[PDB]
Order: C-alpha cells, then structure tokens, then sequence
RNA sequence: GAUGUUAGGAGGGCAAAUCCGCCGAAUUUAAGCAUAUAAUUAAGCGGAAGAAAAGAAAAUAACUAUGAUUCCUUUAGUAACGGCGAGUGAACAAGGACCAGCUCAAACGGUUAAUCCUUCGUUUGGUGCAAACCUUUCGACGGAAUUGUCGUUGAAUUAUUCCA
RNA sequence: ACAGGUUGAUAUUCCUGUGCCAAUAGUAUUAUGAGUUAGAUGGUAACAUAUAUAUAAAUGAACUCCUUUACAUAGGCUUUAC
C-alpha cells in the first residue's frame, strides 16, 4: 500500500504531451559556458535548482513549473506539487529526470521553472498551463 | 642431527667462529667464552 | 526554503508518507552490507545543516549497528568479585550507540578519511542505521579552502575514537555546561586528577 | 593495463649486485686442494655464499682461461663457499694453476 | 694512490675503466694473501680505499646528471623529492595555511591592530 | 553498485612521561562482613601532540550585579553524601596568572554559479657556488559543482572618513 | 643409479667404468622408417603385431566414463632369493 502523497508521483504527463512541453521549453535553455564567456568578452531564461525553485514558487515569480519524476530521496521534491497548488501556480510532473538535466546543461536536474517567454509564444505557454 | 636448515647451520658456524680466542698480538698493545660440553647453545 | 520543508516533513515521522518511506528505506538497508559508501547524502537537510559541505572530497557512509545492551564480557557467565559487581546481564555501556557506529567506519575501514559528523537515518528492533559524514585531507579541495581547512591538520586524526564528535561531546557531558554538569568540563579524568592533586611549596 | 606517468623511483648508482670479481674470492691453498689440482686436474676456489653454480662457471671462464666440465659446491661452517671446478680437457689444469698460483 | 679532485673531471667511460682496473688489482692482492705470501699484504688497504673513492665519484656524478635531467616538471621520482620527515611531508604548505576567507581579509585590511602611545 | 598491477595520493607499525576515548578488578578499610570502602585506581584495549583537553553562555547570581576557556591562590575538610558507620565530599563569589575571538547552518543575491579542482602550460621576482628553494599573473583543455558551490550577514540611501 | 677403486679426515656425491631419468623453443635443412595415389595389418578366439646407431611412428577435438595411484586382521600352504 502506497500513501497518496507518495502515490501522486506515479502519474506523469502522457509521453507525447511531455515531448511537446519539453520541445516548447527547449529554446529558453539558459546561457551556456562558452556563450557566457563571449558575452563577457564583448562588454528570457529557464530557472533551475530546488532551493531557488521553491523561492520562485513562493513569491509567485513562477508561472509554469516542471517537476522530475524520480529523484532518489523523494523528500527533496515531495513538498513541491502541494506547494505549487497552494500558492496556485500550474505544475507538471514529467517522466524523465535525465532530460530535464540535459535541458539545463547538467547531468541531472530536479525542477525547472519558466517565469515568462516571448509575446509571440505566450498563447502556447497558456496552453501548456491549461493542460497542467 | 645429520640434517639442518640453512639458517641453523649458518648460526652454528657463527657460534663456532665466536669461540675463537683473543688474537695474541692484541694483548701486547678473555671473559666471555662458549665451551661446548657443559654450556649448551640452546638456540 | 527547500531544506525547511524537508526538515518539517522528516520531523513528523509517524505521518503516513514518512512512515511508509522509513520502512522502505529500512528494508533496503537491512539487505545492504554493514559499512558502505552512498552516492550523495540520503537526508540532504540534516547532513548539510550538520557538517557536510558538498564540493569534492566529502564522502557519505551508511553504517549498521546492533541495538540494546552489550552484556558484561566475563567468561562463562560468572564474575568472581563482590555481589555488587556480580551482575552480568543488565550492564550498560558508557558510549552511545551512535558513537560506536562512527567508530566502526572511522577506525580501519575508511581509515584514509577523518570522521566529521553523523546523522540518524533509521531504525528497527535489531539495528540502528546511521549515516556518517567523512572527509579526506590528502586532496587539494580541503587543503585550499580557508573554510573547514582545520580538519587537514595532523591533530584531528581520529576524532570519533577520542570523543571529539557530536556524540563524543555528548557522552563526556560536554554538551551541557553550567553547574549541572559540574566536574566534566576539562575532562573527567583531568578534573578528578586536579581535585586529588596535593600541593606543597619550598617553605610550605 | 599499466602506464606510470613518470618513473616511481630511480637507481642512480653503479650496481650493488655481486660482481664477477668478488663472486669468486680466491683459490684454496690447503694440502687437500693442492693434491686435487695435481692428481685429478681439479681446481678448488673459495666464493661468496650467495653464489650459484652457473654464475661460478661463467665467472671462472671470464676470469681465467679455464673451461669447466662440472662444478660442485658446498657451504662451509665458517661462512665461505667452496667450489670444486672440474676442468675440461680443452686445456690442462697444471699450467693454468701455475699461472694463477 | 689517487685523490678525488683529480678523478672528478674525467669522462664516465674512463672512470668506469679505472674502477674495473682497480678491482682486478684488488683481486690480485687477495690471491697473494690466500697463498703463503706476506709481503704485499699491507698494500690491499690502499687499493680498497682507492676503489671506494672511485665509486663515490662515479655515483655522485650520476646523481648530478640525473637531477640535471629532471629539472622542473612537478613529477620527479619519489627519491629525488624532499627527504624531510613524514610528519612534515603530510602537513600543509604555509601558503595554504596562511590563506583566509575574503570577509576576514576585508576585516583585517579595514581594522588592522595598531601601534600607539599614551600620556 | 561492481570491475581495473588504470592516473595521482592516504592509512597500517614502533615510541608513552605528560595527553585523549573506552573497558575494568581485587587485595584493602570497616578491628568480622553483605551496603559502603579500596577506586570512576591497577591491569586490558584503542588514539594524539610539543604540549593535548577546553573554549566564546540552553553560565552564575538575586547584587550597586557579574560575564569564553585553562591554571594558580581560595572557598573547604564546608554545603553535602554515607550500615548517617567506616569514611567520603563539591560549587558560587573573592585575590591573581593569562587575557582573543570566531563560522557554518538559517535569511538575503538568478538579464544568467559570481565557485572549486587535476593535467597542460606561461611570467614579475628574489635568494644560492651549484643543488635547490622561495615569491608571481596569466591563459587553455578536462572534470567537479544547482540532490547547492560562492558572495552577503536585514535592505536600500545620505553626508563624512578610510582601506586595498 | 649401480659396481669397483680412492683420502689424514667425504663418498650410491670424488675417480674409473657402465647406465638411467627428466627436460630438449622457433625456423630451415638433412638422414630414419610409416601411411597415401582423410586415419596400417595379423589371429576362429582369448589376443598378437613397428627390433629403425633408437621398438620412434598405428588421425583424433569438445564433452564423458573408468582404472592405476590405494591400503585391515588371522591362519596355513607354496615358490624364489639370501
């Protein structure tokens, strides 16, 4: 027998829906190491990292949150769907942990949040939010 | 015995060598001395 | 923020989700061999809050220790002293079980490292399972950092074997100051020795 | 497999191994040994304890014109090795013995 | 009989050749000793001490040559690194020991302890 | 999680007076002895340093209040414990010696982790006969690091004044 | 692995004779005999057969199945050796 709070991490988005959401996020992948150096040399973005994400959710800086399925200690993500619902932001649990890491140039990542995206795509972000 | 192990044989030789009396010219510039019969090596 | 939530979630315990979870963890541990390295801290909140600092040669070890008394060690079940000491069965060790657990990793097994600290993790009737944080001092990351640096000094080998861990501070009574702990403070032996110490001067 | 990123430790010195001169220390000059040289063309040599027969045979050929048919050895009480080196008919012992002593 | 400084200039082949020659002479002295001869028994000591001297010069020359080859590099063989105590080898570098956190550095820079006098 | 004579490193043992953990008696005392006593001793076993341990208030006081730790002088053979027998037995103040403070974690910083490390290198020095040490900034290429490194120590903002 | 001899003191160990056992790499030559125009024959049978400086050589993998190694005590009988 599995407790509800633990149980809710079983039901991800559908695979096709997941891919579509991931693809939509993809272009807002943060500034990468070589690029950062180039920018510096001359003279928006997806925010990650669990502590930072909790603050972003709390302060309603968050607008859409994507949560990884299967971090090894459940506790470090356990509060997050509940918190997101309470502070009233759309959240989605996505199947693949590694890919969310790839999306931020890391070997793994826990959650990723999108505060705002370009005006031309705002409707699509609203659609993902609606699905969630 | 007839047989020995090499370390033991070498040691028996060492004791034998040790016995040899003080050199006669040296006295012209002993107290400690193995004797076989009544004073066993034991090792 | 994140760590606060996880702290409170672990704080409740006998809440359903945690209780299920502890049982599952305890099951896994009951299978695993007695001392083993773990990938990254099992309880991030407690470990980080305690000694742990993530970058490079800080390593986690999970250790299993047997519960209850230890029994008096006298052979064949009889003690030849006075009746006051004749009791074999109910005798109780001075070190806490947590300290023993830090010892079991701390001595030969992980003996490159130095034990920094240790946190609770989980329990069953047969075993208590503790996680021990240990740190290397022969690798640059600890040598360079001005923070935490001290543990590389030669004078901090084997803290867990000397009562110089949080558990160590505990069973020596060093945790509680004030009049209530009285004689403990400069060391229990040292304090006894000072009180006994009988002093004379040249002219009296 | 193996790939050391630099040598672990380097021996600087000339070799501390037991050399050919020093391996064989000196001919034996006992009455018994003189007799053997005379009668059966066999030369008696004192050597280091840690010598082995093959090394003595090579060494003797290098150090003298001797070629060795068979080499018998024994460890004395005193700590010195005694090697009976039986000469081959390729040369005749007496002259070679006379030349060395 | 010969003295170190005269040896030190010489080429390595010549030095080794000289050593081999002395060894042969030494063997000859021993052969004499084993026989009934007494005459030259005193001379062997001289030869042996000379042999020792030749060996010292060659080994030293090699050591220098090896050190000269292994300049810089951060990765000498263990033997050529410092032979200070185990306790010293384990220990921190002074540079590392000295180093301090930035805020502490700021604090020391702003408020150094100072020299002062009174009425 | 295994596996590797993979690359760099570490631990083992000896030494103990002082020093730190354990574990732990009895002879003895009581004119006997059983609780006590001997003793948080001896033996046993583990671990350090040139000293260690302790240390920066979950302290004491009940005053006109003191103010990290250690030690000395002391309180004190006292409060107290104890077949309330034998015996055992503190603390606070006070006089001194010395006199030193601190940082993680927590909060805060995302128009960009500002961190860290190996290997390759590269230069401003200084010593030294040489060996060699000792300072010195600057880049690569790997990794590590958001399952949390780094900065900050509520937050801006004025005048003043300092330090690199 | 045996006999004889030999030294002031050793010998199945030295000497002389005679053997025996174990190794005996790769490559190329040679010589030794086999089989072939990818593996010999005999013997009714039990079984036998290579006498070449040398009885060398009679296809055989995986996988299997044995056997020798390898065994108590007592009592007599019998054969050979000394």
């Amino acid at each position: 027998k599995v407790p509800p709070s633990i149980n809710q991490f079983n039901h991800t988005l559908p695979k096709s829906q997941t891919q579509d959401l991931l693809n939509f996020l993809k272009a807002y992948k943060p500034e990468s190491k070589t690029d950062k150096k180039q920018r510096l040399l001359n003279k928006l973005f997806l925010k990650y990292g669990i502590n930072h994400i909790t603050k972003l959710v709390e302060n309603k800086k968050a607008n859409l949150v994507v949560i990884a399925n299967d971090v090894s200690p459940i506790e470090l993500v356990l509060f997050l769907p509940a918190l997101c619902r309470l502070k009233e932001v759309p959240y989605c649990i996505v199947k693949d942990k590694a890919t969310l890491g790839k999306l931020v140039h890391k070997k793994t990542a826990t959650a990723v949040c999108l505060e705002s995206v370009k005006k031309e795509d705002q409707e699509k972000l609203d659609y993902f939010a609606k699905v969630c | 015995g007839s047989i020995k192990r090499f370390r033991l044989k070498q040691r028996l030789g060492k004791c034998r060598r040790q016995n040899r009396p003080v050199p006669h010219w040296y006295r012209l510039k002993n107290t400690k001395r193995r004797h076989w019969r009544r004073t066993k090596l034991g090792l | 923020g994140a760590y606060k939530y996880i702290q409170e979630i672990w704080k409740k315990k006998q809440s359903d989700a945690m209780h299920f979870l502890l049982r599952v963890r305890t099951w896994e541990y009951r299978q695993l061999p007695v001392v083993h390295r773990v990938s990254k801290p099992s309880r991030p909140d407690k470990a980080r809050r305690l000694g742990y600092k993530a970058i490079q040669g800080f390593v986690i070890y999970r250790v299993r220790v047997r519960r209850g008394d230890r029994k008096k060690r006298v052979k064949k079940g009889i003690v030849h002293g006075k009746p006051k000491h004749q009791g074999v069965h109910k005798q109780k060790s001075t070190r806490n079980l947590k300290s023993v657990a830090e010892g079991k990793v701390g001595k030969s097994i992980c003996g490159n490292l130095r034990v920094l600290n240790s946190y609770w993790v989980g329990q069953d009737a047969v075993y208590k399972y503790y996680e021990v944080i240990l740190v290397d001092p022969n690798h640059n990351a600890v040598r360079n950092n001005p923070k935490i640096n001290w543990i590389c000094n030669p004078v901090h080998k084997h803290r867990e074997l000397r009562g110089l861990t949080s558990a160590g501070k505990k069973y020596r009574g060093l945790r509680v100051k004030g009049h209530l702990s009285a004689k403990s403070r400069p060391s229990i032996r040292a304090n006894w020795k000072r009180r006994q110490l009988i002093k004379l001067r040249k002219c009296r | 497999a193996r790939n050391p990123k630099c040598p672990r430790i380097v021996k600087s010195c000339h070799s501390k191994t037991l050399d050919k001169y020093g391996l064989i220390k000196y001919p034996l000059t006992s009455e018994k040994a003189m007799k053997k040289i005379e009668e059966i063309n066999t030369l008696v040599f004192m050597c280091d304890k840690r010598a082995n027969k093959k090394n003595i045979k090579k060494s003797v050929k290098n150090l003298f014109g001797i070629e060795c048919d068979k080499v018998n050895v024994l460890n004395t009480l005193n700590g010195d090795k005694k090697a009976y080196v039986r000469l081959s008919g390729e040369h005749d012992a007496l002259e070679v013995a006379n030349k060395i002593g | 009989n010969v003295k170190a400084y005269e040896l030190r200039t010489l080429k390595k082949k010549e030095l080794l050749d000289k050593l081999d020659e002395l060894k042969k002479e030494l063997s000859g002295l021993r052969i004499s000793k084993a026989l009934g001869n007494s005459a030259k028994n005193s001379k062997i000591h001289g030869v042996r001490k000379n042999v020792a001297r030749v060996l010292t010069v060659y080994n030293q020359k090699r050591k220098m040559e090896l050190r000269q080859l292994y300049k810089n590099k951060k990765f000498k063989p263990y033997n050529l690194r410092k032979k200070l105590t185990k306790n010293k080898r384990l220990q921190l570098s002074p540079k590392q020991k000295a180093a301090m956190t930035l805020r502490q550095k700021k604090k020391v820079q702003n408020f150094p302890q100072r020299k002062y006098l009174v009425v």
